[PDB]
């Protein structure tokens, strides 16, 4: 089940800073924000953007596997120095690359080919508007994404859960409201499940594996951290991992205003939405999805994962 | 460890600093400099080995050059001329650009003969010989007496030896000055080490072997080290006053000084290469706080000049000591954490809560606070065991071993065809012994450290924060006294009861918030600092930077101010009757402040007495002084909780204030309300390091060597990248620290600016409007410059974000925005200014231009100060930048120039001044090309490249668009 | 939550100027979108100025429900008792606001939650200079594609279904106009010096007024909707962008000194207004009012909407600053 949510207007998701001070920028939108949106209408799988262009295509964040000339990073390691390094196969410095990623892309990329159509730019599919002035010193200038014309978010929802089918709802910051429609599971998935059988054997037979993780996940088991514990991998089948190469960016600083206790949630920390791990598993995967959840509040859709093989 | 400070001392004086003067007898000099402190034969050998190994890898392996005889270009000029070949005086080149300087005063010293070269019993000789002699002698003995002083200074080989790698290099540029003269010592500090090869001087290469020496000392492994604190940028963007950033910037600098601190004390001050710690104000202080050097105040230590990443290379037998090293780093830097965290916690939380049981109640949250702050830095210390690669076959078995070995790497094609490239050209000169170094690819490890950092620093570990209200300024952590949301603003409350100085009450503030607000208040009893004097500068908020500007009465605002308080007298006697007045007022104001409170009753007395001299300057501002509840907010007191906003009888001496202000503004101007952000980077350092904008090795050669040498070896030399090497690298960040230490707190105190922080290739200031243009070009021209005066420089380009904002907009806004500048700046080319004016009302402007057009900007100006043509004739050009086309943009401009200047001569001017300048402006083209940007930046035959561009069009209205704007930017900045 | 929509129409009789951003020419740009460059007003400027008039006329008791008027002071104390009556004197000491606005048009500064929130006001026609037909309204196919796309949430029935008929492809020199605009002889048309060739159809016009007329009524905000036929023009989307760009009423204004009679130094500034007879759409969306003992009379959501599409019809309000020299002042049609 998808939840297609088409913005009428533009969209505010708070920064954790306070906003006397007039000044406020605007994020991504979080698992946690549009968990209340659909709890208001179980478990997230996540969200991705969708594009209807005559045809209707859904967009998940940009890997920080590719790169900008669309060159894979794989991670390669010299026993003469015993360091590994991931090389581009054409330069040893590299960049992430900004934008989104088709599903149609997605199940070529897990294979480590990717095609030039397959992607699309960050400034095609939303943008950054600044309103200044909006009410002697009570005027505070806001952020907030405006999407583009054939643009929406589309909410990933397993389908155990049921309710209204169309309808118009308020998300994000200010109040603001979006039409939303439930829309059957696309051709894109169902490809990614036929070919998953096929990915995974390949996976097998070449012993290396490589998580993508499409949403923010909260891996912090007594604090917060990047590290990959090796107890998660070895829960789908992994028996043994030789070394974790994990690579991402700024992590994701989050909290929120819990109305049940009146009082703000913890701060959280969280690996950003796009970063990969590299790992040499030993054995197999047992997983019979190609997608998994990791860290903690998988129910609101973090931790979202993908396995691909290099 | 005593034995290792001196074979350190050993390594380091390994040869004596006029070693080029002659090579036929250098290590007698070397042995005799030390005297007592000699190296023996075995310790001459491993100071020999460690020095071919390493240092300038380029330099060693072209020495060795036989054809028909090896080469020798000295100062001698009398060598065996049947196998020599002498080529001429010495010469030095810069690293980076390659430049060339000469020793005019040093050959005009020397003795001058007519005969350029001497044989072994050459006529005439006897005279010169004897003449050259006396002046070797008399160097020999004054070098030799500045060291027997130095070396009975100190009794500490380890005091003995930092104390001489800190001040040998002045000490004997003095001497020599005081003996010979000041251009004279000048000229022979900066002697190159390899005559043959001068791409650096003696001294770093002195510095470079000492560091391979110490790295390669008891069978230790050498490992090259890069530890990296972050993020910055975050942490500095968390401001509400200039002071507030200040202590950011500063406290920064101060962490990574102390990993550094710990690192040299552990191993040695030159084992860090970059930042180059000698000449350094923190190290000079690090210096004081040993009990080394007496800390002098030439250069003001209130200047963030130390970079969030350093470089070192150590020794180390095993990974288990390299770990032990991170975990020091780690120690040290937690212990200084800790110690300011308790300090502010048993001196300010429990300074308002001494009684109060709330302390009680947040006393169990002090190991979480205490948490959250140590760990809310990431430090990655990423390290790389330098390999050893086996050279025991000949010249060419070796080299091909090396070669094998790096292609065993697997490497993208481009690196590993460069190194491939590098190590070919090292292996064409011809000599048996030649043998490649383990250190020939040092590029390459320190390329894929750098690498290593870039991913280590992805990886964090943060505390689990509870539950609670955030911090109000930084808007990330849980506020101190967080469980609840009452007992938070009590506490607080009681904090700015306690601490009105600085704190406000309704700002409930963190770990990390609190600790920037008043580190400027603990640092000056710290440790490095206590003992140096003069650290916290005497300004707090952006509007006594913003009212610095100076007027046309030759008077600044800011020193008025200051005058205000009685700190700086007003020279100028003219307006001496309204200062008085004005005084007087502020006087009676301040006490009839100080009354009201003291009958309030809620302060300490002191902070209320100190208000006379420490009242804010933003009441000076017309209208902030409103009424009495706005200048009680604007003293920084919340009238709302006092509830002294009812009193209206305080409207005659704030209506007579307003009066006299207005007079003051008749003949002296009000004061501006506009400031500029400016901060500066290095173009492409990491490229620069890479060797891919390195010149060819001829260009890092001796003049006449190129010529001298086999056919195979030049061709490889003139179509072959230089690679930088250990003492390569060292003079780099030696340049660096002189662009940064010697010339940039120069140009911006010179500017009338505060410079906040300077390290390395980065800058950051605030400068008033008519100051930073200025300031700008001065500093991107700097940057540029290859070799100023007899001092080295980076000789790169830079890429600048300029913001000329008002003063009431928020700290981090500002800052976010002038970063988004630079930015900007560097992905539409390099070597470039991008300037904004973020006007008060609506206004916002861009101009992302090549430097030497914002002078011709300037001209302009000009013609606008004295209205010597009217400024509409922009407004109208502006209408015309949708339209205009390149064939008709010369006549159409002259056309509107006769139109508005009053005199032909005025339009002729516009015309030439408006082409030149137009032509350099950064255009952002819908589609992604960046050719155009590059044609624009290093200045060529654009016109004609436009002419063969399909875009032409809209390059040319993007440009004059641009141009335009800059304009109005600039002139309304001068107005 | 927000179970029905409806959309407001906005005409303007005077040029405005609503808020404040590169402001590359222009001190004060208009409110201006950003993905597609459109003139617009955000929801939170209509949503303050459409309670400002709604906490008014509370004040001057004219809210006629189902035709009959609404006394507020009664019905707080119905509703509350208690402290109702001392809660009059919060609306007497203007910390407060009275009972309707505080459950429709969201609550005061200090729990609760607006039944109504206020959309942005989307641009449906602009009004550029015409060499013949002398101003003609503008439109872009993704204009109406927005406008369809908004409108598929109130009224479907059978104008929905239609409405789908509306699927254009306009080249970046070519447009669709009425005979008005269209000039003699010549098959092309100028308007703001570019020339457009007329491109030949007869359905996308007629279907645009159609509905147009449809859910705003035969008087299309004063004047009778078939003559607007023949001046309604469509144009590429690149066309369109540079008209909202640059066909605003730039404006440059200053300030004189009576000492001296002159123009104050550095008092000259340009400021950016939106034309007048500008058509505007904005969608308002009403969910359940909130359970506070709410009258029988707008218990239900059909009711509140009713009446609020009744109070607001053929209305007359003031957006965007310079309100004292005539500027700002709209029309709004509920559509019905
Ligand atoms: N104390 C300081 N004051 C001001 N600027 C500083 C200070 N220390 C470092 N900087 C500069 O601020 C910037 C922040 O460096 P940083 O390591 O965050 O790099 P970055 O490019 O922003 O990203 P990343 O964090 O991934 O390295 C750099 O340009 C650095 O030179
Ligand atoms: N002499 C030096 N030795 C070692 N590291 C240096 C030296 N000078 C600068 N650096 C470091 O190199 C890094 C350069 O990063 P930066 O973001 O400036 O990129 P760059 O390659 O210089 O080019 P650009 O900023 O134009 O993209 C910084 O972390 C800086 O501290
Ligand atoms: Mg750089
Ligand atoms: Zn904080």
């Amino acid at each position: 089940m998808i939840l297609v949510m088409k913005p009428y207007d533009s969209l505010l998701f708070r920064e954790p800073r306070p906003f006397n001070n007039h000044v406020a920028r605007t994020i991504l939108p979080l698992p946690q924000t549009l968990a209340g949106a659909v709890r208001s209408a179980f478990e997230i799988l996540g969200h991705f953007f969708y594009r209807y262009d005559g045809k209707f295509e859904l967009l998940v964040e940009s890997p920080h596997d590719v790169t900008q000339n669309l060159g894979l990073v794989k991670p390669h390691r010299i026993d003469k120095l015993g360091i590994t390094i991931l090389m581009d196969s054409e330069g040893i410095k590299f960049r992430p690359f900004n934008g989104f990623l088709k599903f149609s892309g997605l199940i070529d990329y897990l294979q480590g080919r990717i095609a030039e159509d397959s992607v699309v730019e960050r400034q095609k599919i939303f943008k950054k508007e600044r309103r200044v002035g909006i009410a002697e010193e009570h005027f505070y200038q806001v952020e907030m994404l405006r999407f583009s014309d054939d643009c929406g978010i589309a909410v990933w929802v397993e389908d155990g859960v049921d309710f209204d089918d169309e309808g118009i709802l308020g998300v994000g910051g200010e109040r603001r409201f979006v039409k939303f429609e439930k829309r059957e599971e696309p051709e894109c998935i169902t490809n990614l499940r036929s070919k998953w059988k096929k990915i995974r054997d390949k996976i097998n037979e070449t012993g290396r594996l490589k998580i993508y993780l499409a949403t923010p996940a909260i891996l912090g088991a007594k604090g917060y951290s990047s590290k990959l514990d090796y107890d998660l991998l070895g829960d789908i089948g992994i028996e043994r991992v030789r070394s974790v190469n994990f690579i991402g960016g700024k992590p994701v600083i989050f909290s929120g205003w819990d109305f049940v206790t009146r009082k703000p949630k913890p701060t959280r920390y969280a690996v950003p939405a796009g970063s990969v791990y590299f790992v040499e598993f030993e054995g197999e995967v047992k997983l019979d999805m190609p997608y998994l959840k990791l860290g903690k509040l998988t129910k609101l859709g973090y931790g979202l994962c993908f396995m691909g093989v290099w | 460890d005593n034995e290792f400070w001196l074979n350190k001392i050993r390594a380091f004086f390994h040869d004596p600093p006029d070693k080029s003067f002659e090579l036929k007898t250098h290590e007698r000099r070397a042995s005799f400099i030390l005297g007592e402190l000699k190296p023996s034969k075995s310790l001459k050998r491993i100071i020999k080995n460690a020095d071919i190994q390493a240092s300038s890898l380029q330099r060693v392996d072209l020495e060795k050059s036989i054809h028909k005889k090896e080469l020798k270009s000295t100062f001698d000029r009398i060598h065996n001329t049947e196998k020599y070949e002498y080529i001429g005086q010495p010469i030095i080149r810069h690293p980076v650009t390659g430049e060339i300087k000469e020793y005019g005063t040093i050959l005009a010293n020397l003795p001058q003969t007519q005969r350029e070269v001497y044989d072994v019993d050459d006529e005439g000789k006897e005279d010169y010989e004897e003449q050259f002699q006396e002046i070797l002698s008399r160097i020999l003995k004054i070098e030799k007496k500045v060291f027997d002083d130095f070396k009975n200074r100190y009794s500490d080989p380890k005091d003995l030896y930092i104390s001489l790698w800190a001040f040998y290099a002045e000490k004997l540029k003095e001497a020599l000055e005081e003996e010979f003269s000041a251009s004279f010592a000048e000229e022979f500090v900066n002697l190159p080490a390899y005559t043959l090869s001068p791409d650096h001087t003696l001294f770093d290469h002195a510095d470079a072997t000492s560091a391979i020496f110490g790295a390669e000392i008891d069978g230790k492994k050498p490992v090259l080290v890069l530890f990296k604190i972050s993020p910055v940028q975050k942490f500095i963007a968390d401001a509400r006053k200039e002071k507030d950033l200040w202590a950011a910037s500063h406290m920064l600098s101060t962490l990574t000084f102390k990993a550094i601190s710990f690192i040299a004390d552990k191993f040695g001050p030159d084992v860090v290469i970059y930042p180059h710690l000698r000449g350094n104000p923190f190290f000079h202080a690090w210096l004081h706080s040993k009990k080394i050097w007496e800390f002098s105040d030439s250069h003001s230590l209130k200047i963030a000049s130390v970079p969030n990443k350093f470089l070192a290379l150590v020794g180390v037998s095993d990974e288990k000591e390299l770990n032990n090293l991170r975990e020091g780093i780690r120690n040290e830097i937690e212990s200084f954490l800790a110690d300011l965290f308790d300090k502010l916690w048993n001196e300010v939380i429990v300074g308002a809560l001494e009684h109060s049981d709330a302390l009680k109640h947040l006393g169990d949250k002090k190991e979480i606070h205490k948490e959250i702050l140590l760990k809310r830095f990431t430090l990655t210390l990423s390290s790389l065991k330098i390999h050893d690669v086996d050279v025991s076959g000949s010249k060419e078995e070796a080299y091909e071993k090396v070669k094998d070995f790096v292609r065993s790497l697997g490497l993208p094609n481009a690196i590993e065809s460069k190194y491939l490239q590098w190590l070919d050209m090292l292996g064409s000169v011809e000599a048996s012994n030649n043998r490649p170094t383990k250190y020939d690819l040092y590029s390459l490890y320190y390329e894929i450290l750098t690498v290593l950092n870039a991913i280590e620093s992805t990886h964090f570990d943060k505390p689990a924060e509870p539950a609670g209200y955030k911090c109000t300024l930084c808007g990330e952590h849980l506020a101190i006294g967080g469980e609840s949301r009452e007992m938070m603003e009590n506490v607080w409350g009681k904090i700015h009861k306690r601490w009105p100085s600085h704190l406000r009450s309704n700002e409930r503030l963190c770990a990390v918030c609190a600790v920037k607000r008043f580190y400027p208040k603990f640092i000056e009893t710290l440790d490095i600092f206590e003992g140096v004097g003069k650290v916290v500068p005497d300004i707090e908020s952006v509007s006594e930077v913003a009212m610095c500007r100076r007027t046309k009465h030759g008077i600044t605002w800011k020193e008025v101010y200051d005058y205000l308080r009685g700190l700086k007298n007003v020279d100028d006697e003219k307006l001496l009757g309204k200062l008085e007045n004005l005084k007087h007022s502020v006087q009676t104001l301040i006490n009839n402040v100080k009354s009201e409170l003291k009958s309030r009753k809620v302060y300490p007395e002191e902070f209320l007495e100190g208000l006379n001299r420490n009242f804010s300057n933003e009441i000076l501002y017309s209208e902030r002084l409103r009424d009495f509840n706005t200048l009680l907010d604007t003293l920084g007191f919340d009238a709302a909780k006092l509830g002294l906003d009812d009193v209206k009888n305080y409207e005659t001496m704030i209506s007579e204030l307003r009066e006299r202000l207005s007079e003051v503004y008749k003949m002296l101007g009000e004061p501006p309300k506009y400031y500029a952000i400016l901060m500066m980077d290095g173009d492409e350092m990491g490229k620069l390091l890479s060797g891919e904008k390195l010149k060819t090795a001829e260009h890092y050669l001796h003049s006449a060597i190129l010529e001298r040498v086999s056919d195979a070896l030049r061709v490889k030399a003139k179509t072959v990248r230089r690679l930088i090497t250990p003492a390569a690298h060292s003079s780099i960040s030696r340049a660096l620290k002189n662009f940064s230490v010697n010339h940039v707190p120069d140009v911006v105190r010179k500017g009338n600016g505060t410079l906040i922080y300077s390290g390395g290739d980065d800058v950051l200031v605030l400068l008033p409007v008519d100051t930073a243009f200025d300031v700008a070009t001065e500093l991107a021209m700097t940057f540029s410059t290859s070799w100023n005066g007899w001092e080295m420089l980076p000789g790169n380009k830079l890429s600048a974000g300029l913001l000329i904002v008002h003063y009431k907009h928020p700290l981090y806004d500002a800052l976010e925005k002038t970063r988004e500048l630079l930015q900007k700046a560097k992905k539409l080319g390099r070597n470039a200014i991008a300037v904004g004016l973020l006007k008060r009302s609506g206004s916002y402007y861009e101009s992302v231009v090549n430097f030497e057009t914002l002078e011709d900007a300037k001209a302009v100006a000009n013609l606008l100060v004295k209205e010597q043509v009217s400024p509409r004739i922009i407004y109208e050009l502006l209408n015309f930048a949708d339209v205009i086309s390149k064939e008709f943009l010369h006549q159409l401009v002259k056309y509107e120039a006769v139109r508005h200047s009053i005199d032909k001569n005025l339009a002729e001017e516009f015309q030439s001044v408006f082409a030149r300048g137009h032509q350099g402006v950064r255009v952002e083209l819908e589609g992604n090309d960046e050719e155009i940007n590059k044609y624009i930046s290093d200045g060529a035959n654009l016109e004609t490249f436009l002419d063969k561009y399909e875009k032409a069009v809209d390059v040319i209205r993007k440009q004059v668009r641009g141009f335009l704007n800059l304009v109005k930017i600039l002139y309304e900045s001068i107005r | 939550m927000f179970e029905k929509a409806v959309v407001f129409g906005l005409y303007s009789i005077t040029p405005v100027h609503a808020g404040s951003a590169e402001l590359s020419v222009i001190a004060l740009p208009i409110q201006r979108e950003r993905h597609t460059g459109f003139p617009v007003i955000w929801g939170q400027s209509l949503k303050g100025v459409l309670r400002s008039r709604f906490r008014q006329l509370e004040l001057d008791e004219k809210i006629e429900v189902e035709s009959q008027k609404w006394k507020w002071k009664e019905k707080t104390k119905e509703v509350l008792k208690e402290k109702a009556d001392e809660f009059i004197k919060k609306v007497e000491e203007r910390k407060r606001d009275p009972l309707l606005t505080e459950i429709v048009f969201g609550p005061a500064t200090d729990e609760h939650a607006g039944a109504v929130s206020v959309g942005d006001a989307k641009i449906l026609l602009f009004p550029v200079r015409s060499a013949k037909g002398v101003f003609a309204f503008v439109t872009s196919p993704i204009v109406i594609q927005r406008l369809k796309e908004d409108f598929e949430l109130v009224s479907e029935i059978e104008l929905k279904q239609i409405l789908s008929r509306f699927k254009v492809e306009l080249s970046n020199n070519e447009t669709i106009a009425g005979n008005a605009l269209i000039l003699n002889g010549e098959n092309k048309v100028i308007l703001e010096d570019i020339v457009l060739k007329v491109k030949s159809d007869s359905n996308v016009i007629e279907n645009l007024v159609e509905v147009l007329k449809t859910l705003f009524g035969d008087n299309f905000f004063g004047k009778p909707i078939e003559s607007i036929k023949e001046r309604i023009a469509i144009v590429s989307d690149d066309v369109f962008k540079s008209f909202t760009r640059f066909s605003t009423e730039i404006v440059a204004r200053v300030r004189i000194d009576a000492e001296k009679g002159t123009v104050a130094r550095g008092g000259l500034w340009y400021e950016e207004f939106l034309p007048s007879d500008t058509l505007m759409y904005s969608l308002i969306a009403v969910g359940s009012p909130k359970k506070e003992n709410l009258p029988k009379e707008v218990d239900n959501t059909q009711k509140i909407v009713n009446v609020l599409k009744v109070t607001f019809n053929n209305a007359f309000l003031q957006i965007g600053g310079d309100e004292t020299v005539g500027k700002g002042f709209v029309k709004v049609r509920a559509g019905v």
